[PDB]
């Protein structure tokens, strides 16, 4: 379509040079038969030898130049094709990565977007060379037609007239063979189906000892397909015979009409020899074009799939432009109600309203489910609220710049992922500026991960494989905490970061939450199952069914004697 | 690597009974090649005739011979193609039938272990590849060899000096091809490694997207992907440059040999030992000869590469069944005394986990023996062991003071029959499924069996009576109708030992019991399986089986 020309237009300076080289090489590669005919005619006229050596040198020079020009043009085309293929791959990946989280939560189809991009590889090659093979040949054919027409218009007119009669008749004949093949395939499928049906009930076919019956019923099916096979063979034989004789008789016809022309005196024998040598190459070029065309047709037909991912509209608000240099970190919820866009019939959150202020720790507690992690997912702008408002320092989340907002708010999830790279890169993941070693050591000390980092033989540069199989759960929790603590965030979410951790890590977290000197510039939302950390929190929020029922400090909730009291007693 | 050699020997032995077709196809191929290769020689003769003084008779004769040879070559080519396609189809049919017949004799454990889809894939796909393997490769090899021999014979006929000049070309081409392939293999390995490394980053980024979006590191992954794509593109360009250089050197060599041959031929024609038509025919032959010798030198690898799609089916045919040798006891004295002595069974698919713990009981001809127990106790296993579908791991079974495995396979199942727990129906008609496993029968016996099983009430509602067609896997009748049909199918044979694994049945088996005491006739041993003790209560002998132990 027009999109291929649009993405190929950035190089229409090199493509013109490639086309010029191609036409020059095609012109120069055909001097061999012409000079053969000329030199043979000169021998028959017993001429001189200076013209002989001159013509030999000229033909050699022309052929050498043709080969060199073909090589140079092929190199230029390959270089440009590789460049545009790399650009297209980068563009399609960048377009895929911009879609909203609702597109990516279908992890059961995750490999699809791990495959479609790779499809853009195997498609592009299927279009990279075939389009060359077409383009390298058609002009070549057009070159040959430019010489035989100069030789004698009658013979080239004859071969042009009878070319379709030899290159379309087998196509018309092959329909019979193809339909017979389809019938044979369907009969074989039916026989295989009845064989599978017989085989799937082995206990009940052995209980009556009827294996001979199944053998007979399977032979009976093949006895019918034998006749279809015979008809298939006859049709194939007829197709082969016609596709042979139609192409073979053209040479005899050309020789007859050329002999008539030569006896008439219009042309000489050398022209006939050159025409005979040119006709085979012309036929080969035409056959190559006919073979090439369906493949490029299939490629351009299948190219429409990639553009679907390329221009898919994201269902998410655009990034804002706000980037203040001073954030207090106050977070307000105003009657927030959220339903998952995958199944928007269920309201997971309803009537949520609370305020987080710097220097104060808010502990969110509740049973399994009940949208505990959904509030954390909403807080870091991973989803948009169906109803209500989320306010950060008096401004909504989408109004902020994407990178700045995600730098100012940090979260530790239930199951932290660790990518495969150096260990000190995982600590500073996503940072715009590479931090110093002192900052990474300070972050490791704050999270307590520095105890076992120095025990590694490679230190902070220990490579990690995929999925973090080289580390235990507690080490992964420590590295995730240190990664979330490196940027000094304004709003810290710790959701299930105290589940499978060491006691030393628990002590480090407890010290960071309450007795750390830098807590005053931080607002913490803590989700945990340990009552010791919960009791020291300033505000406690109980979540059940996506609604807030019990709220206040620990003493007030103890005096309430409600759900939190039962949880404490349990 | 002798596995491929023995596989190809097996394929040749399988295709052995198609000798005349292959011989005729080879003869037609030789005729077609010989007829085709004469065309440029007669073209050269015509060209030589046209020069100099004219002679219409020679011209007409040459054109007539050209037409005749073209007609003969086309006819032979068509016949060869037809013969090869027919032998393809014959090989396919023979191998399909052989595989099915071999698979039909396996033990039950093999079918329990394997899957129906895998068997369908092996039967319906690999046989076509086996059929296509031999005649296609044979045609290619024979065509290449005959073409090479004929073309070089014609070179020798025209002029030997130019033939030697042409033959001087090959070794440089062979060496260049080998060197290019050796470098290309390493380049391809590097390409594969680089593309795997490039795909790793996109897989990792698309996996954990929530953590990526949490930290806003979306453009970083794009930059890393671009960095990987740069190395991939560099390796691609290096590979393309190597290929272009190889093509250039091949073209230069071909040009050199062509120019040398043309110069030598012109020098020879100047001396008077050649003619214009002979030179033209020699050029045509020289153009034609190269691809055939290339195919000839690559055909061994091409043929050996495709054999690796037929070893699975040969292994399936070569699998040894785990069954005892059949007996040869077919007596007419089969009053129906059945004994189980210390029978303990373990499933071969899941060994060392026995379900039977030393059963021992006796059956009687005229009386009724019922077996009761809870779900999962394993009464169906007792029925299967009584039907000689499995062998006991301990103790023995006796049928009229003879082991059951020493009876004839066809005779035993005509006397000891069983209505199964879940009846299975086939795609045949009602009459075909009622008389399943029977070579011949009469309509009266089928009608009597339908009346005895209380299945004749609904047998007249459908068209054509008992000859009514049934859907695939019996997907046309109700569950009660299927149960009645199965009961009639069992009762057709008029057995002596009758097992009725009712268990989960909804045919109001109270009617079956009220029919005639669970089909007991006083000379036929009956073993009826029931879920609850209260459902039968009239059996002369009652056995309760708990956890593989009798009570
Ligand atoms: N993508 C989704 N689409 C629809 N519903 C979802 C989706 N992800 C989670 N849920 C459901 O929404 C609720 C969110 O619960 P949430 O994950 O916050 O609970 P939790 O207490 O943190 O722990 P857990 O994950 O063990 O339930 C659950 O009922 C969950 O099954
Ligand atoms: N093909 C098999 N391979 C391995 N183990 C099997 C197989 N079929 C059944 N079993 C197991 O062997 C025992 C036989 O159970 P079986 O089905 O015969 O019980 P049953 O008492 O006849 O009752 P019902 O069939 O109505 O459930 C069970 O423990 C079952 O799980």
């Amino acid at each position: 379509v027009r999109r291929l020309l649009g993405c190929l237009g950035s190089e229409t300076r090199r493509l013109s040079l490639f086309l010029v080289l191609v036409v020059l090489s095609s012109l120069g590669e055909m001097a061999i038969p012409f000079f053969t005919g000329r030199l043979t005619d000169w021998i028959l006229q017993d001429g001189s030898a200076d013209t002989f050596t001159r013509n030999l040198t000229l033909m050699s020079i022309l052929t050498i130049a043709s080969a060199v020009l073909e090589f140079v043009g092929d190199g230029i085309y390959n270089n440009t094709m590789g460049h545009v293929h790399s650009h297209l791959q980068g563009e399609v990946f960048g377009a895929v990565l911009r879609q909203e989280t609702e597109f990516f939560q279908q992890n059961q189809t995750g490999n699809i977007m791990s495959r479609v991009t790779e499809d853009t590889s195997t498609l592009s090659d299927s279009l990279s060379e075939n389009l060359s093979l077409f383009l390298w040949y058609l002009v070549r054919g057009l070159c040959l037609l430019g010489i035989m027409l100069w030789g004698s218009v009658s013979l080239t007119m004859v071969t042009l007239i009878t070319l379709p009669l030899l290159f379309l008749l087998p196509k018309k004949v092959g329909k019979w063979y193809q339909l017979l093949e389809v019938q044979v395939r369907e009969s074989l499928a039916k026989s295989s189906q009845v064989a599978i049906e017989a085989l799937s009930a082995m206990p009940t076919v052995r209980s009556f000892a009827n294996e001979e019956g199944e053998a007979q019923k399977f032979r009976e099916k093949l006895q019918e397909i034998k006749t279809l096979n015979q008809k298939e063979a006859v049709a194939y034989a007829v197709n082969s015979w016609t596709t042979s004789i139609s192409g073979m008789l053209l040479k005899v016809g050309i020789l007859y009409i050329g002999g008539q022309l030569v006896t008439s005196g219009a042309v000489s024998s050398g022209n006939l020899v050159t025409f005979v040598l040119y006709q085979m190459q012309f036929t080969q070029a035409v056959e190559v074009l006919l073979s090439i065309y369906p493949r490029v047709q299939k490629a351009v037909g299948s190219s429409e799939k990639i553009f679907e991912y390329l221009d898919r509209t994201p269902r998410c608000p655009p990034s804002g432009l706000l980037t203040p240099l001073h954030l207090e970190g106050l977070v307000q919820f105003q009657d927030v109600s959220f339903a998952y866009p995958n199944r928007p019939d269920v309201l997971v959150l309803q009537g949520l309203t609370f305020t987080l202020r710097p220097g104060e720790v808010t502990a969110l507690v509740g049973p399994n489910g009940s949208g505990k992690s959904t509030v954390a997912a909403l807080l870091q702008n991973l989803y948009q609220p169906t109803g209500g408002q989320l306010l950060l320092d008096g401004k909504p989340l989408p109004q902020y710049e994407h990178r700045y907002l995600h730098r100012q708010v940090a979260a530790v999830g239930q199951e932290p992922q660790v990518f495969g790279r150096s260990l000190q890169e995982n600590i500073a993941y996503g940072l715009t500026q590479k931090p110093t070693m002192e900052e990474i050591t300070a972050a490791a000390v704050k999270s307590g991960a520095h105890s076992f980092i120095s025990g590694l033989p490679q230190g902070y540069d220990t490579e990690v494989d995929e999925a973090g199989s080289q580390l235990s759960g507690g080490q992964r929790q420590a590295v995730a905490l240190a990664r979330a603590l490196i940027r000094k965030p304004c709003v810290l979410i710790l959701d299930d970061a105290t589940s499978a951790l060491d006691a030393n890590s628990q002590l480090q977290v407890e010290q960071l939450l309450y007795e750390s000197p830098e807590r005053y510039s931080r607002s913490v939302l803590l989700i945990t199952q340990h009552l010791s950390l919960v009791e020291q929190a300033d505000h406690i929020l109980f979540l059940e069914g996506g609604a807030i029922r019990e709220g206040g400090t620990h003493q007030q909730l103890m005096e309430k004697k409600g759900c939190y009291w039962a949880m404490v007693q349990a | 690597q002798v596995n491929n050699k023995v596989l190809m020997w097996r394929l040749l032995k399988l295709s052995r009974p198609d000798l005349p077709l292959l011989v005729a196809a080879f003869f037609f191929l030789v005729l077609a090649v010989l007829g085709e290769t004469l065309i440029p020689h007669y073209s050269g003769r015509v060209i030589d005739i046209l020069g100099g003084d004219f002679d219409p008779h020679a011209f007409a004769s040459a054109i007539f011979f050209m037409c005749l040879f073209s007609f003969g070559s086309s006819l032979s080519a068509g016949c060869r193609g037809g013969c090869f396609t027919y032998t393809m189809s014959r090989i396919n049919l023979r191998i399909r039938e052989q595989l099915f017949s071999s698979l039909l004799r396996q033990d039950l454990g093999f079918f329990q272990e394997t899957k129906t889809g895998e068997l369908n894939s092996r039967l319906s796909s690999d046989t076509t590849l086996m059929s296509n393997w031999l005649p296609l490769n044979a045609n290619v090899l024979l065509r290449s060899l005959v073409k090479v021999v004929g073309l070089y014979g014609f070179m020798l006929s025209i002029s030997p000096r130019l033939t030697l000049l042409s033959l001087l070309h090959m070794p440089f081409t062979i060496a260049a091809e080998k060197v290019y392939n050796t470098r290309h293999q390493e380049v391809l390995r590097e390409i594969q490694d680089a593309v795997a490394r490039a795909g790793q980053v996109v897989r990792e980024a698309v996996g954990g997207l929530q953590t990526v979006r949490s930290f806003g590191a979306e453009e970083h992954e794009v930059c890393r992907y671009k960095e990987a794509l740069e190395q991939c593109r560099q390796l691609y360009w290096r590979r393309d440059l190597e290929r272009a250089l190889y093509l250039l050197v091949r073209r230069v060599l071909h040009l050199g040999v062509q120019m040398l041959m043309l110069s030598c031929g012109l020098q020879q024609m100047q001396d008077g030992e050649l003619t214009q038509g002979s030179l033209l025919s020699f050029m045509i032959y020289q153009e034609s000869v190269g691809s055939y010798v290339q195919t000839l030198v690559y055909i061994y690898g091409d043929m050996l590469s495709n054999v690796g799609a037929a070893e699975k089916v040969f292994s399936y045919m070569d699998r040894q069944p785990n069954l005892p040798s059949p007996g040869t006891l077919a007596p007419t004295t089969l009053q129906g005394v059945v004994k189980f002595q210390d029978v303990s069974f373990a499933y071969p698919n899941r060994p060392d986990r026995p379900v039977l713990k030393g059963l021992t009981f006796t059956l009687r001809p005229g009386e009724v023996t019922a077996l009761v127990g809870p779900n999962g106790s394993g009464k169906s296993t007792v029925a299967a062991l009584l039907q000689n579908l499995y062998q006991p791991t301990g103790g023995q079974v006796l049928l009229d003071e003879k082991p059951i495995s020493q009876y004839e396979h066809c005779y035993l199942h005509s006397q000891v029959v069983s209505v199964g727990q879940e009846p299975v129906l086939f795609s045949g008609s009602v009459r075909n499924n009622i008389a399943y496993g029977l070579q011949s029968c009469e309509d009266d016996k089928v009608m009597a069996a339908a009346q005895a099983a209380h299945a004749d009430d609904f047998i007249q509602e459908m068209e054509h009576g008992i000859y009514t067609d049934v859907g695939e896997k019996g997907s046309q009748l109700a569950a009660g109708q299927k149960q009645r049909l199965a009961i009639a199918r069992a009762l057709v044979r008029d057995p002596r030992v009758l097992i009725l694994d009712e268990a989960t049945s909804a045919l109001d088996v109270q009617c079956e019991q009220a029919l005639q005491d669970w089909n007991s006739r006083g000379d036929r041993t009956v073993l009826v399986i029931a879920h609850r003790l209260q459902t039968v209560q009239r059996a002369h002998q009652i056995l309760v089986l708990q956890e593989g132990k009798l009570q």
